[PDB]
RNA sequence: CAGCGAAGGAUUUGGUGGAUUACUAGCUAAUAGCAAUCUAGGAAACUCAAAGAGUGCUAUGCGGAGUGCGCGAGAGCAUUUCCGGCAGCAGAGAUUUCAGCUGU
């Protein structure tokens, strides 16, 4: 992986500009941090693949584009009149969800479109998950609802009994989905069972923005009280928590390397070692009089005066796309990324047939729509009941 | 101050001559492959099927 | 501006490096010598080894190649890869490409200068990214096809517009197509500062001089009815005439 | 225990070290 | 893939190699990454004797700079390890598929 | 009033 | 054909710049700091995208010995039995490699 370090005592890591990594960074992640400019419609939603091959950009207004980023290769590129929220890629770069004013379209790779969801009555919050070819939507509505992609059906009318939802996050390793509503409550739930699995209770207020540590260990949550929260999650024990940062935080988002990314509203910043247990490791914003058991951040990044609707991390690169109210930027992160992604699951130099292959292997090893649990490992086991020690029929 | 990021390098990864076979670079950590009972479990059940 | 164009852009700033398989063999396709099927297979030891061979030779009949032996042509270069390190040894490198093809701008005739010079196409990439001092470099051997293949496997660079309805036409650029080339003066004080390092490496010659003189002199001829353009273009031509009598060759 | 120039030479052929091809690539200069 | 067999066929004498002190993994790493290239080269499609001949090269050559560092770090002749007999045995091995794979060229043989 | 709470409805469908 | 008529006339079309609403300066954590820092219609291709079929392609698994057995042997058993140490000797072999001895 890579990384930075003072290896002085005067400059510290998070002044450190732009500009000056561009210039001592090599030519190809230099090239690689784009900047798009797009200005007539209104803040781009950013969702990247699960490997770092595409992306896909929403204006609110009206303009949706699955777009190979490294290559600049436009794939879909469509203007549709009413407001887009949110929207996500399915499995591959073949298959995008644009979450529309009402209805949830799903969408091939030209453009077309493939189907307007009769159901999803509207949505505010997609997203995927990847085992088990699960587009799941949550919204205005208190409805949380699950979609087995692969053969068209519904799985989960969810009712959230919660108001709308107002963030939701994938939990990339037990596949719960992490819904946070206006109560503060950060909710996690199956497609199973009706009643919400877990109910945290993490800020105050409305919960901004939930974000899933990728290991299923850590939860980031940031509310509308000014406060973040970072959570044990396989324990459930509120690791510490951040009160009174000087602006609502309307973002977080965690790296592949355990990298908190807060979204200050036209700040970015970045902290390194923040997912410990420690005492040290609470993100703080001063090491007063120089006090080296703070974490000061790792990076910052103040914009010029647009609002950032969504950070979101490059899956296999040291850099992390925002997105705001201008467009789209790139930032040169270098501790953001797994160095050696696995080639068997997920290939940033996957070509044409190995992605039909791929592609169809995952569809033959979906995993089922029930197998949703709180812990992964509750498959191979015995029921709680039917007691351990086995009987050979002479003590009955 | 030492700044290094990946070096992905488009050489190692992708052949340099259009007959050799690619690397596919390859992690085992279970922090990557994310649920070992229910795949290998669904695995089961297609071999049985 | 809009988003084709926008990331257009980067297209053409990321052109050089390969992302998969298929951009892979489309950007290994391009060489002097061989066509695509069989160029597709070749491996950088192979082209290296022959081109080490070019170099050798191309040493013994000119003496002042050994210095791109050790630095450019050695074993390492075939590991070297271009665009994965810094702007200063890119500089580095590419000024060190550049002093190559001025040296080398004489023997394009002979047949191991092409060999010696395509490992460096193939390796270093610079037909995509450095072509302006390759293209004004071998601009005199424009009946030769040496420059039609050229010409066909280069990325046109925004100075050189006028030729690319003669990317892979089997027609050789004409002479007229070379004047409306030279007949600007963004063309023309480019040109001018090739010649003065050519100048100023003593890389001058007799074929090079004669043909940069002709285009001069046909440039002076279709601006001879336009007096406002001949005293646009005076300090140029005036200019190099005086850097070229601070020479010592009798042709120049 | 100092390193040995022949075993640096071999070194150099041993981990593809391109840092003394930078180091004369960056020193060579047109003096001719 | 069995490549990847090859490849951590080859990990024990390089794991035992850098945990004695003449290797650091900072560089074990690397001629990981030469010889991955090598494998990928060899047992890929289209291969060639030329592409057998460099990998018993540098294969000589990172056998003769291990018994330079053994010398002259541990000095002694060998440290007794897994890794003397293992590079040349491998050498033999890549002799051994070349010759099961190409038998028609003497200069190989 | 708390931190959290976990139900404990045992699930019939993977049972 | 005509006339009009100061060193040309008359058209096609791209880009940029200015308007298309009524002109109080930028940023941020805003009774202040910053502005150097918030830190401690048909046709060309290398145009691309998506499928399909065919042709290929290999697609491709402790050691020298010595010591007693296994019907001239290794296809297994088993090891202190000397070694895979040190310099020299002198027979060789292209400085560094082998052949037999002194001590070790």
């Amino acid at each position: 992986n890579g990384y930075l370090e003072p290896e002085n005592e005067l400059e510290k890591t998070f002044k450190v500009q732009q500009s000056e990594i561009k210039s001592s960074v090599d030519v190809s992640t230099a090239n690689k941090a784009l900047d798009l400019s797009l200005k007539e419609f209104g803040p781009y939603h950013i969702k990247y693949a699960k490997n770092g091959t595409h992306l896909l950009i929403t204006g609110r207004k009206g303009h949706v584009a699955s777009m190979d980023w490294r290559k600049g290769q436009l794939r879909a590129e469509l203007f549709l009149n009413e407001t887009c929220h949110s929207a996500t890629y399915l499995q591959n770069e073949q298959y995008f969800a644009v979450a529309q004013k009402k209805y949830t379209f799903i969408y091939d790779h030209e453009g077309t479109e493939l189907h307007r969801l009769k159901q999803h009555i509207e949505a505010r919050h997609l997203d995927f998950l990847p085992y088990h070819y699960l587009l799941v939507t949550a919204g205005e509505t208190g409805w949380l609802k699950y979609h087995d992609v692969s053969t068209g059906q519904l799985v989960s009318e969810l009712r959230t009994k919660a108001g709308p939802t107002m963030a939701m996050a994938q939990n990339p390793w037990n596949a719960v989905m992490h819904l946070g509503h206006s109560n503060g409550t950060v909710s996690l739930w199956s497609p199973s069972m009706p009643e919400p699995l877990v109910k945290l209770l993490s800020a105050r207020g409305p919960v901004n923005s939930i974000a899933i540590d990728r290991s299923g260990y850590y939860m980031a949550t940031t509310g509308a009280d000014r406060s973040m929260k970072i959570w044990d999650i396989r324990n459930f024990k509120q690791l510490h928590s951040v009160e009174s940062l000087p602006t609502p935080g309307t973002n977080v988002s965690i790296s592949d390397t355990g990298l908190l990314a807060l979204s200050r509203g036209p700040h970015v910043t970045l902290w390194k070692d923040a997912l410990k247990l420690s005492g040290d490791s609470k993100p703080c914003f001063g090491s007063m009089g120089g006090n080296p058991h703070r974490n000061t951040p790792y990076m910052s990044h103040l914009f010029a005066g647009n609002k950032v609707e969504n950070l979101g991390f490059v899956p296999f690169e040291d850099l992390l796309g925002v997105g705001h109210q201008t467009g789209i930027t790139n930032l040169i992160v270098p501790g953001a990324g797994e160095a050696n992604y696995d080639a068997l699951e997920l290939n940033p130099f996957e070509t044409k047939k190995q992605r039909q292959e791929q592609e169809v292997r995952t569809l033959l090893n979906k995993l089922p729509a029930d197998t949703i649990t709180l812990d992964p490992n509750s498959i191979g086991s015995v029921d709680k009941r039917s007691s351990t020690i086995r009987l050979n029929a002479k003590d009955l | 101050m030492k700044i290094k990021t990946i070096k992905r390098s488009a050489d190692d990864y992708v052949p340099v001559k259009s007959t050799q076979e690619s690397q596919m670079p390859r992690n085992l950590n279970p922090e990557l492959h994310p649920f070992e009972r229910a795949r290998e479990y669904t695995k089961a059940l297609n071999a049985t099927k | 501006s809009s988003l084709s164009d926008q990331l257009a852009q980067v297209a053409s700033n990321n052109a050089t490096v390969a992302l998969d398989r298929k951009r892979r063999q489309k950007l290994h396709s391009a060489s002097l010598i061989y066509n695509s099927k069989t160029a597709a297979t070749q491996d950088y030891d192979f082209i290296f080894e022959n081109a080490s061979k070019a170099l050798e030779e191309l040493s013994q009949i000119e003496p002042k190649f050994a210095i791109f032996s050790r630095t450019l042509f050695s074993e390492s270069s075939i590991s070297l890869d271009r665009n994965v390190q810094t702007k200063e040894e890119i500089k580095d490198l590419d000024n060190a490409i550049n002093a190559y093809l001025l040296l080398a701008s004489s023997k394009w005739y002979l047949a191991p200068t092409l060999h010696a010079t395509e490992w460096l196409v193939r390796r270093f990439q610079i037909h995509v990214k450095n072509t302006e001092m390759l293209l004004l470099s071998t601009l005199n051997y424009y009946q030769t096809p040496v420059f039609k293949r050229i010409l066909s496997i280069i990325k046109l660079p925004p100075l050189f517009n006028c030729l690319s309805n003669f990317v892979r036409s089997e027609k050789p650029p004409t002479a007229l197509t070379m004047i409306k080339l030279f007949n600007d003066m963004d063309f023309l004080k480019l040109y001018t500062s090739y010649l003065d390092q050519c100048i100023k490496h003593n890389a001058t010659y007799t074929n090079q001089l004669l043909f940069t003189t002709c285009c001069f002199i046909n440039v002076v001829a279709f601006n001879s009815n336009n007096d406002e353009k001949l005293n646009q273009l005076v300090p140029i031509l005036l200019e190099i005439s005086a850097k070229l009598l601070a020479s010592k060759s009798k042709d120049c | 225990p100092p390193p040995d120039e022949e075993e640096q030479l071999l070194a150099k052929f041993v981990f593809g070290d391109t840092t003394d091809l930078q180091e004369n690539l960056a020193k060579f200069n047109a003096d001719f | 893939s069995k490549t990847r067999y090859y490849l951590e066929q080859c990990i024990p004498e390089m794991d035992d190699l850098v945990e004695k002190g003449l290797f650091t993994k900072n560089e074990v790493s690397l001629i990981m990454k030469k010889r991955t290239d090598f494998e990928h080269r060899l047992n890929s499609r289209g291969s060639s004797i030329n592409d057998y001949i460099k990998y018993i090269n540098y294969e000589s050559n990172v056998n003769k700079l291990r018994a330079k560092r053994c010398k002259r770090i541990l000095q002694v002749k060998k440290t007794n390890s897994l890794s003397d007999w293992s590079i040349q045995q491998r050498i033999g091995f890549i002799y051994q598929r070349g010759t099961n794979k190409f038998p028609q060229d003497l200069k190989f043989w | 009033l708390q931190n959290v709470i976990i139900n404990e409805k045992v699930n019939k469908k993977n049972l």
